[PDB]
């Protein structure tokens, strides 16, 4: 008799008609997934757009309960992230435009050409074969030929496509009391009606420009050693006081800086830690590998594996006839199903892998106790974090040498230390500013704050201004640099791979305080400390049923992200640096520039 | 004793509507149960499991079900969810002794099983030891819905997916009561 209890009882009826619906639809992509046939791409279409629909009755059903009488927090919860009317809100025909346009984008992205200017009949795609060049050679004009012809001619094609995506979201996004896209890409991290963890979305902007000015006195000597050590690979094309041309970073955008690690490795006479050999040298098949995970991950505290995982997983590649696309994903078709898919082999790279998907399986499996619409992150960045500071702290000599297979002594001295510290730097440290940075773009153009005649020299002032790069040859407004990216095309958001990078590193912090650790934070593991996997459970089975901003609390003692654990991490490969640049010039200059001639 | 013609039958009956079958006075011969199958859950609550064949009593009565994996602690004096007050309630004083074990490989086919129902809308919750086997449409709102499905007026029967490639918690487990009050 009520506008609240008509909730609970509609609820019901949903938490048990989703759980088995979604099921069928899991289970028929999983069926594609490892077995490539055309009967089967059919029936998995059949039961997703099914799912889809019966999701979109439902969500066109439920807004008869008008969220200003619902009293209890989880059942609003629910309400509000099955209320949201998200698109389709718009007329008939702008709809039709976007989903018409967003295909085209992906298609373009997926499926470029660019050629050689004195033989035209051997174009090559971005992926299997522009990105080898741009990854692997060391010639300058090669890579400058390649990552101006992959900008001149797919980059070309996008920009009067997305000066109508972006009019045609920002509708979208005002048809639903937003004010802008951005404001609705942001609405993940919101937080109201809490009494002392409120977060309003206009907040989390600052926090970032808040902790960002906190490890620029680290990147900017990273930059500067990365810097003195290129000027001896091409000599007389990088001056000491500019920027870094941005073609000699390391990949097509200079997202991660890793493939450098080549040219600017310390002391190139130490060979970091590869069990690889040892593992091979004594036959270890596919699924002693996950044997060992699991034990590892029984030791803190979680639960064993299902029984259902041993017998309905896909661990090995199934050789002669069974052709089934495998990138590593842990699945949760639900009803207390848990599988892994990846072609596994015996190196040392999937040796971690391993550890992330088994975190990825216990993050699934803790919180599976919650009703259907809360099964998920606390936000869109703690799955990552919870999945990474595992494979984090299974690899570390201490552990290796414990398992087996390094040798028991192994004697470890500082130069060993450094080197691994800075593969990590070139990769962890190295994509922060970046992330920040395009995210600050999208943003200001979303919002408006930039007119539609400005955009490419706005970018390139703001990539000249944060991340140090500079651009090798003059882009006017015809050309549109951003949109050549992967996840600015398919319209997928950014600012997660920022907040991720700094959780992941809070966590560690935290675990190894109660393992009560000794030696620096980079030696560090929770392995055989119970309190550690008790600490991390009593966050894990919360699922988004409470703010992330209490759940952020029960593991750390803090209410927001913050920046010192990572700077406390990175301390030594600190110390060492700002011992190095004695004579360079650390720092960076925005008036140089490679054709200032 | 026949209890051999209710732990084989080919089929229970679902939760919504139990099977009750009431034994009559002849002599009882525990040892085959008690030696018959792993017995997932068998917890006795008045009588002795370790003196079974030393009591007996006037009558016996033998109440069989199908319901899910992790409800089966729900079968027990004084427990609390949807199928131990909605649909199969034990009283406070009970004597009997409950039996549950797994049937995963017999009532569960690929693509679905949709013939185990249970009832998970009822106005009142029901007293000790009562069955109902209404269908009419359970109305939560202020509006005469006067028998259809629809907004606010929803239908009770709910029907399980039972299929094999389930975790155990989900797969059918079968359940049969024993309540004492023959020798
Ligand atoms: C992978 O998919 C193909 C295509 O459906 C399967 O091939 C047939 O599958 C049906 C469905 O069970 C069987 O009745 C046929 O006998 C299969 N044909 C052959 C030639 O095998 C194939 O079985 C699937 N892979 C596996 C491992 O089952
Ligand atoms: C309404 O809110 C109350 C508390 O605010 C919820 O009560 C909890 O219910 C769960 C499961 O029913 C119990 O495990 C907790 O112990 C209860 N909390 C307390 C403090 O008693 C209630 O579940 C909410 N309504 C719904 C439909 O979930
Ligand atoms: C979600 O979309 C609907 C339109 O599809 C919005 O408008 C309401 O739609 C219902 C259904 O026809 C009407 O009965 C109401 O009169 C409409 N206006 C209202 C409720 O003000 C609806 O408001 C949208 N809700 C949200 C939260 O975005
Ligand atoms: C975690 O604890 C276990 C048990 O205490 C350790 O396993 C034993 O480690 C000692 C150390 O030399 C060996 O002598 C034993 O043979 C190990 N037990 C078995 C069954 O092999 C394990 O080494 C600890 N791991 C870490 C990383 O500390
Ligand atoms: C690694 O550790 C050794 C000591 O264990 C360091 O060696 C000392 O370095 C300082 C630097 O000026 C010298 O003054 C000392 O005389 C060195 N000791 C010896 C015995 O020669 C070494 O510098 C460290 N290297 C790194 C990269 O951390
Ligand atoms: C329940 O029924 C099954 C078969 O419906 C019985 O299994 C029989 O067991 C006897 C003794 O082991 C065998 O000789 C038969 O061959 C089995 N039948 C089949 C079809 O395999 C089982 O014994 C019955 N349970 C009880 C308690 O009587
Ligand atoms: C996990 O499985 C192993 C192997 O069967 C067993 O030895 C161990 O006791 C199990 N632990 C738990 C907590 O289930």
């Amino acid at each position: 008799s009520t506008i609240e209890e008509q909730a609970k009882t509609f609820l019901d009826k949903f938490n048990h008609e989703a759980e088995d619906l979604f099921y069928q639809s899991s289970l028929a992509s999983w069926n594609y997934n490892t077995n490539i046939t055309e009967e089967n791409v059919q029936n998995m279409n059949n039961a997703g757009d099914k799912w889809s629909a019966f999701l979109k009755e439902q969500s066109t059903l439920a807004q008869m309960y008008p969220l200003q009488e619902i009293q209890n927090l989880t059942v609003k919860l629910q309400l509000q992230a099955l209320q949201q009317n998200g698109s389709s809100v718009l007329s008939e025909d702008k709809s039709k435009r976007l989903n018409t346009i967003l295909n085209t984008m992906s298609t373009i992205y997926s499926t470029g050409k660019v050629c050689n200017p004195d033989n035209p009949q051997e174009c090559l795609l971005l992926e299997p074969g522009l990105n080898e060049i741009m990854a692997n050679s060391l010639d300058y004009n090669e890579r400058l030929w390649a990552w101006e012809s992959w900008r001149s001619e797919v980059g070309k094609q996008l920009r009067p496509l997305y000066e109508e995506y972006v009019v045609l979201k920002n509708e979208m996004a005002r048809a639903n009391h937003y004010e802008d896209y951005g404001d609705y890409w942001r609405g993940d991290y919101e937080v109201n009606g809490v009494d002392g963890y409120d977060y309003s979305r206009g907040q989390l902007i600052e926090d970032v420009e808040h902790t960002f000015e906190e490890i620029k006195p680290l990147y900017e000597h990273l930059h500067a050693y990365v810097r003195a050590k290129l000027m001896n690979a091409y000599p007389s094309y990088i001056s000491p006081i500019g920027c870094l041309p941005a073609h000699l970073l390391g990949d097509m955008w200079g997202r991660f800086w890793t493939n450098l690690y080549s040219l600017t490795v310390p002391f190139g006479q130490k060979p970091n830690i590869d069990v690889t050999d040892a593992m091979v040298d004594q036959a270890w098949d596919a699924q002693r590998i996950f044997k060992e995970a699991e034990k590892f991950f029984v030791s803190v505290g979680l639960p064993n594996m299902t029984q259902g995982f041993w017998e309905n997983s896909m661990l090995t590649d199934p050789g002669n006839v069974q052709k089934a696309v495998c990138h590593p994903t842990a699945w949760d078709l639900g009803k207390g199903d848990f599988r892994i898919l990846m072609c596994t082999k015996v190196t040392m790279d999937d040796f971690l892998t391993a550890h992330h998907e088994m975190g990825h399986i216990q993050y699934d499996m803790a919180y599976a106790a919650q009703p259907f619409l809360l099964r998920n992150g606390a936000n869109e960045g703690f799955h990552e974090a919870v999945g990474e500071i595992m494979s984090l702290s299974a690899a570390t000599p201490k552990h290796l040498k414990s398992i087996g297979l390094l040798s028991p002594d192994f004697q470890e001295d500082n130069e060993t230390e450094i080197n691994f510290l800075l593969k990590q730097a070139l990769t962890i440290v190295g994509t922060l500013p970046f992330t920040y940075m395009l995210e600050k773009w999208r943003w200001m153009v979303f919002k408006g704050e930039i007119p539609k005649d400005q955009w490419m020299k706005k970018w390139w002032e703001m990539k000249r201004e944060i991340v140090g790069v500079v651009e090798p040859v003059p882009h006017d407004e015809t050309y549109c640099d951003p949109a050549s990216l992967f996840h600015v095309s398919n319209d997928y958001s950014f600012i997660r791979y920022y907040t991720r990078t700094l959780y992941q590193f809070q966590f560690q912090e935290a675990l190894c305080q109660a393992a009560k650790h000794e030696g620096p934070l980079h030696k560090c593991d929770i392995s055989n400390s119970t309190e550690a996997g008790q600490k991390l459970f009593n966050m894990l089975r919360l699922g988004k049923s409470e703010p992330w901003t209490l759940a952020l609390e029960n593991v750390v003692g803090a209410k927001n992200m913050n920046v010192r654990p990572l700077l406390n991490y990175f301390e030594p490969l600190f110390t060492w640096l700002k011992d190095q640049n004695k004579n360079s010039f650390v720092g960076w200059s925005t008036d140089w520039s490679p054709y200032a001639d | 004793c026949p209890f051999h013609e209710v732990f084989n039958a080919t089929t229970f009956a679902s939760v919504y509507a139990w099977n009750r079958k009431r034994i009559s006075n002849c002599v009882a011969d525990y040892s085959v149960i008690y030696n018959f199958a792993p017995f997932f859950a068998f917890k006795c609550y008045g009588v002795s499991p370790t003196k079974l064949n030393d009591l007996c009593f006037t009558n016996v009565y033998a109440d069989s079900f199908v319901i899910r994996g992790n409800e089966v602690s729900q079968i027990a004096p004084g427990q609390t969810g949807n199928i131990a007050d909605y649909n199969y309630k034990l009283p406070d004083d009970f004597t009997g002794c409950v039996i549950a074990w797994n049937s995963n490989k017999l009532d569960s086919k690929p693509s679905g099983n949709y013939n185990y129902l249970y009832r998970l809308f009822r106005k009142s919750k029901l007293k000790p030891f009562e069955r109902d086997i209404s269908t009419e449409i359970y109305q939560a709102g202020n509006k005469p819905c006067n028998g259809v499905a629809g907004s606010n007026c929803y239908s009770p029967l709910q029907s399980y997916g039972f299929r094999p490639t389930y975790g155990v918690g989900h797969q059918p487990y079968r359940v049969v009561v024993l309540s004492f009050e023959v020798c």
